[PDB]
């Protein structure tokens, strides 16, 4: 549902067609991790929720470069999943 | 601009069909 | 007299200009909505992504099409056989982008034609006739249903149905011949014989009946004016037509009974169309026509070609070029 | 949604309500004519078509 | 989009019920040999 | 519904036909140059 | 009234027999036995409706 | 894009025969009305 | 007559059920460990599933 633990408790036949497969999960807590050495970010998911295209519009007797909202012509097929990378520290900062 | 010509021809054909069906010579 | 009784009396009345009946209650709204949607879509619809590869195709007059090239594009390949009503889309623009109107038009239209058949039977019953005209009408309905619904069901996607346009049918026929080798299925041969024989018999009947007209006008009056609505005259002065047909060909072949003649006239094309519709429906499940590729070989073992091999070469040429960007793997299953 | 398996496509109370209202309205109109039918063993007939009035 | 669904369902059920209850109103007796 | 007693006939003799044809042709001749611009 | 009494007596004999033996066999009362078979099992009903609105 | 003469061809070749046929029908009806004595001659 | 032959049809359906549950079993292609013959011990009876 919202968290991964609840999502793993459902079956595939129970999720088909609902639209939950295109959603991104939710996390609960406020702690700290601190990556050791040889860590890897695994299972990254990115879900957009708003789109805009740069254009030229007229506000009042003037024209400016403004981002106008757009509607998705396709369907729920726009979420990225399964991204993996390798973490490291350079000077106290994390690099993906 | 030829879309106007196409639409006019099709609507004219439909008008002809309407008049043929509803304003017809009595078979008697 | 109750209100319902008066309504029933009006609905099944024979005094109306156009009979309504109870099948009309289904025929009229469906056909009217299909007609309205078809006209609006054919005039002013935006391009539709038919192959599911984000490559939309234009089909409306306002987007640079003429009458010959315009069409209503089938739904997207990504949808498949899924039901796609208007209320299941996030917006009307998305509905138009994925080929929404095709499903609406075809479904309401098929319901309309079935109700048309029922209405034909109903008026026949109310007038005191014999109830078998709609059986004859069932053949075009069978063919249209076969294509529009049965082919997508077998192939698994609405995007394989026949487009509602003039060149769309040509595309449909060419791809169908490439993939299923029609023209070698005996049912298609039966259909071709049906249409050719129907035209031949129609011409023969018209010529024979028109030649045997009795003289009642003289010169300055069209011969059609001699017949009166209600006149009693059997539809052929026999001696003339009977002798003509007995002398033209082998004499023992001559239909001297009108009932049998008209029954044969009704029977031939209807049976032909039934057989060809069933052929299309069966080929929808990949039971193709005869295959005679590389069937004649010499003593050594080399292949000697026939005309079937030339047909096969044409089929290969059609096959390798259709839906160029849609396939990723060697077999077109 | 689209691929779910609801009965008759019903996913809300209003849809069920309007279906009930339709069947019941036409049913009441029909009842206004055929609501006095009895099952006593003298309203029956012996034939192929029920010509026994109502 | 739900209101459109409600209206379409109402129309469809209205016409289908008209058909169904019309055929139940002693239709076989409506012939010219009554 | 019935036979309307208010129907009549329309006439046009040859002189009026000639006048109409001449008027139409001359008017077209006059205005064609300005229509073409 | 006598006819109604005797009919209800026979029907209630059958009903009491059935209720007692159903309770004995299922280890539950009638309400907890009929109530579950009214809506759905949990493992079969769909997850819900998650399509965003307005996109 | 398209040829300009097609406009003239289509419009003229559609309009002229239509008026010709309408004239035929109307003169036939007028002769029929004239033959039968009535209010309209 | 309709009722008699209908009762016969119902008996046939119950016979199929009896074959599935006790008289050897049927071939289940979703079997846990490869398709094989097995006894169906807990058939589902919730009317919602069947009539859905
Ligand atoms: C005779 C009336 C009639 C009938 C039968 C249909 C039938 C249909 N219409 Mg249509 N329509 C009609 C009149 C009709 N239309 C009119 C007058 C309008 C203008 C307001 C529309 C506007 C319209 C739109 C805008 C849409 C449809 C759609 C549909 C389809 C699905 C409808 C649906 O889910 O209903 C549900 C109905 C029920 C659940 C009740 C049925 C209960 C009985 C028992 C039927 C059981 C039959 C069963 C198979 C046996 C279906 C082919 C949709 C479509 O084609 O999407 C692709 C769609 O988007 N219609
Ligand atoms: C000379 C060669 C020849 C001939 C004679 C035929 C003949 C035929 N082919 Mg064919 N074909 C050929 C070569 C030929 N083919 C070749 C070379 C190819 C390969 C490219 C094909 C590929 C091919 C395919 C793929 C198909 C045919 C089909 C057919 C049949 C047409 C079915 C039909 O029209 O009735 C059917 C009648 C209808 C569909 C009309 C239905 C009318 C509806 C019910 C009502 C419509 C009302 C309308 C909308 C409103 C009216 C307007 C109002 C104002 C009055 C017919 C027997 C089709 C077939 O078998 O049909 C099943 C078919 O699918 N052929
Ligand atoms: C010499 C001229 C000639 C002759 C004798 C035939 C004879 C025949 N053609 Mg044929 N055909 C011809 C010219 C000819 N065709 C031409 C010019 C074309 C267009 C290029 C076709 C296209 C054609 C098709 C597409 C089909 C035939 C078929 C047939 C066979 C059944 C037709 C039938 O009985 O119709 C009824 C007529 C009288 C009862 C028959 C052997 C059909 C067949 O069964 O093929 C085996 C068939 O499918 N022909
Ligand atoms: C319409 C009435 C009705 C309904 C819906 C059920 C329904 C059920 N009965 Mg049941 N039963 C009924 C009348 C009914 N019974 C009557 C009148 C009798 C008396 C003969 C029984 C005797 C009976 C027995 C002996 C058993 C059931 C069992 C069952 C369940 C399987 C199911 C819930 C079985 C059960 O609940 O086992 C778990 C079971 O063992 N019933
Ligand atoms: C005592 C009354 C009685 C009985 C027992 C039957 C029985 C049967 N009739 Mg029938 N029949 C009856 C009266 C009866 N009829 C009457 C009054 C008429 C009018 C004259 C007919 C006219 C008639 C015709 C015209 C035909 C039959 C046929 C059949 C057989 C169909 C079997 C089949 O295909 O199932 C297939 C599946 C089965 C499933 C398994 C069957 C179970 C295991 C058997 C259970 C038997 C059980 C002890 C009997 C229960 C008692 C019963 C009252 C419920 C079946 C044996 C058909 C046939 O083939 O006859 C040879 C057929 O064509 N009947
Ligand atoms: C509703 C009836 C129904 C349905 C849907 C099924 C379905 C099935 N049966 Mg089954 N069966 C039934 C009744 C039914 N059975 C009965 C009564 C018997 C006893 C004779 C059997 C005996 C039986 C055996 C012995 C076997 C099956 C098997 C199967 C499976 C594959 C066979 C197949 O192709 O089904 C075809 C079934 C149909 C096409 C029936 C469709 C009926 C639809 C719903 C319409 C019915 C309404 C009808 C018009 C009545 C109108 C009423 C009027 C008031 C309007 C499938 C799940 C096989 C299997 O897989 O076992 C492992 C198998 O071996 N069945
Ligand atoms: C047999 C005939 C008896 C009926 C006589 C009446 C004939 C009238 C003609 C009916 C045509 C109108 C029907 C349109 C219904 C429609 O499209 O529903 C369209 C709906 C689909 O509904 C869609 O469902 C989707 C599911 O995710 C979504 O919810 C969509 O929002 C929803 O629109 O389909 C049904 O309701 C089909 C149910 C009927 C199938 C079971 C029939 C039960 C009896 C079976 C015996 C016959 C087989
Ligand atoms: C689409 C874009 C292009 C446009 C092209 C044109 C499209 C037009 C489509 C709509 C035109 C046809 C519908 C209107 C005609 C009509 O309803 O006649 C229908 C007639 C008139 O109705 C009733 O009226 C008549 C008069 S009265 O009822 O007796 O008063 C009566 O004679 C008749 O019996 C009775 O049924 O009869 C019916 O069947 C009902
Ligand atoms: C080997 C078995 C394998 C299956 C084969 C199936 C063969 C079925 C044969 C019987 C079917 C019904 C025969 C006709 C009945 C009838 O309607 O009469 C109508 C008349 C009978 O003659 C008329 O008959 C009248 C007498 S009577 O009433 O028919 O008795 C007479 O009065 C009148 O003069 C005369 O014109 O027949 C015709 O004129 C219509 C021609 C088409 C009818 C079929 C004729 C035989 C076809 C053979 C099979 C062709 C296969 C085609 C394959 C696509
Ligand atoms: C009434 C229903 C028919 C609609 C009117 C048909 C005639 C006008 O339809 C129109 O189609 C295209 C719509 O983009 C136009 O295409 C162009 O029209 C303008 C011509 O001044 C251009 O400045 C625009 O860039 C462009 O829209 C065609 O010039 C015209 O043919
Ligand atoms: C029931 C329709 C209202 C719409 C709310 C949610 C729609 C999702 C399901 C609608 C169609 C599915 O069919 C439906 O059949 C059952 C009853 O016949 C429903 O069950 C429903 O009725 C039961 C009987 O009172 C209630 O106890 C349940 O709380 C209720 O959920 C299931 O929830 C669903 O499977
Ligand atoms: O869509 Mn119409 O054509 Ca039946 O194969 Mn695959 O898909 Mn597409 O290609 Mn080939
Ligand atoms: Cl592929
Ligand atoms: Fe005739």
């Amino acid at each position: 549902a919202i968290t991964k633990s609840e999502l793993n408790q459902l079956s595939y036949l129970q999720v088909k067609g609902t639209g939950l497969a295109n959603r991104c999960s939710e996390v609960i807590g406020e702690d700290t991790i601190t990556p050791k050495s040889g860590a890897r970010l695994v299972d990254m998911c990115i879900e957009p929720k708003a789109w805009a295209v740069e254009e030229e519009i007229g506000k009042a007797g003037k024209t400016e470069k403004k981002f106008v909202n757009s509607k998705v012509m396709t369907r729920q097929t726009y979420t990225l999943e399964g991204i993996e990378g390798s973490l490291k520290t350079d000077g106290g900062k994390i690099v993906f | 601009m030829e879309a106007l010509v196409y639409t006019f021809l099709l609507i004219g054909t439909l008008m002809v069909i309407f008049f043929a069906v509803f304003f017809r010579d009595t078979p008697r | 007299v109750s209100l319902w009784e008066r309504f029933c009396a009006w609905i099944t009345s024979t005094e109306n200009r156009l009979y309504i009946g109870w099948f009309g209650c289904l025929m009229f709204p469906t056909l009217l909505t299909a007609t309205s949607c078809f006209i609006i879509a054919f005039i002013a619809a935006p391009p539709v992504d038919i192959d599911g590869i984000r490559e939309p195709v234009a089909g409306s007059l306002l987007y640079g099409n003429n009458i010959i090239s315009g069409a209503v594009i089938p739904s997207s390949n990504a949808i498949g056989m899924h039901f796609y009503p208007i209320w299941e889309a996030a917006s009307v623009d998305e509905w138009l982008y994925n080929g929404g109107p095709y499903q609406l038009i075809v479904l309401h239209f098929l319901l309309g034609v079935a109700s048309y058949m029922g209405r034909e039977w109903e008026l026949s019953y109310r007038l005191g006739m014999r109830p078998w005209i709609f059986v004859a009408f069932s053949a075009p309905v069978a063919a249209a249903s076969a294509v529009f619904l049965v082919y997508p069901i077998g192939q698994g996607s609405f995007s394989d149905g026949m487009p509602l346009g003039i060149s769309g049918t040509f595309n449909f026929m060419l791809v169908f011949q490439a993939e299923h080798n029609i023209l070698m299925h005996p049912f298609h041969m039966a259909g071709v014989a049906g249409v050719f024989g129907g035209s031949l018999f129609s011409a023969m009947h018209g010529s024979l009946v028109t030649s045997s007209l009795i003289r009642e006008t003289t010169e300055n009056e069209s011969t059609n004016y001699g017949y009166k609505f209600g006149q009693e005259e059997e539809t052929y002065n026999i001696v003339a037509a009977h002798g003509y047909f007995g002398r033209l060909i082998f004499q023992y072949a001559s239909f001297n009974n009108s009932r049998a003649l008209h029954f044969f006239l009704a029977l031939w094309p209807v049976l032909g169309i039934w057989l060809t519709a069933m052929g299309i429906s069966t080929m929808a499940f990949n039971l193709n026509g005869f295959n005679f590729n590389q069937s004649v070989v010499d003593s050594q073992g080399r292949v000697i070609n026939t005309w079937a091999d030339i047909i096969n070469r044409a089929d290969l040429g059609m096959e390798v070029m259709h839906e160029r960007n849609a396939h990723n793997f060697p077999l077109d299953l | 949604t689209e691929g779910t398996n609801e009965w008759f496509g019903v996913d809300d109370i209003r849809v069920l309500a309007v279906l009930f209202i339709g069947h019941y309205f036409i049913l009441s109109l029909w009842l206004g004519q055929y609501g006095n039918a009895t099952e006593d063993d003298d309203a029956d007939f012996f034939g192929e078509i029920d010509y026994t009035g109502s | 989009m739900l209101t459109l669904k409600i209206l379409v369902y109402t129309t469809v059920i209205f016409f289908v019920s008209l058909f169904i209850f019309g055929f139940l109103s002693s239709d076989p007796s409506r012939n010219p040999n009554r | 519904t019935g036979p309307n007693p208010n129907k009549q006939a329309v006439e046009l003799n040859r002189t009026s036909l000639y006048w109409g044809l001449l008027l139409i042709f001359v008017l077209a001749v006059l205005f064609s140059s300005y229509f073409f611009n | 009234k006598q006819l109604q009494e005797i009919k209800h007596c026979r029907l209630a004999m059958l009903g009491a027999f059935g209720l007692f033996f159903q309770a004995l066999n299922s280890g539950e009362d009638i309400v907890s036995q009929l109530s579950p078979a009214f809506a759905a099992p949990e493992y079969a009903a769909k997850a819900g409706y998650f399509l965003p609105q307005g996109i | 894009e398209v040829q300009f003469g097609a406009y003239l061809a289509v419009l003229l070749g559609t309009f002229l025969p239509v008026l010709f046929l309408i004239n035929l029908y109307i003169q036939t009806e007028s002769r029929k009305a004239g033959r039968d004595g009535g209010i309209d001659s | 007559i309709l009722g008699i032959h209908l009762c016969l049809l119902g008996l046939g359906a119950l016979l199929l059920v009896a074959k599935a549950m006790y008289l050897g079993g049927v071939y289940d292609t979703w079997a846990p460990g490869g398709g094989d013959v097995r006894y169906i011990t807990t058939p589902t009876l919730n009317p919602i599933v069947i009539f859905g």
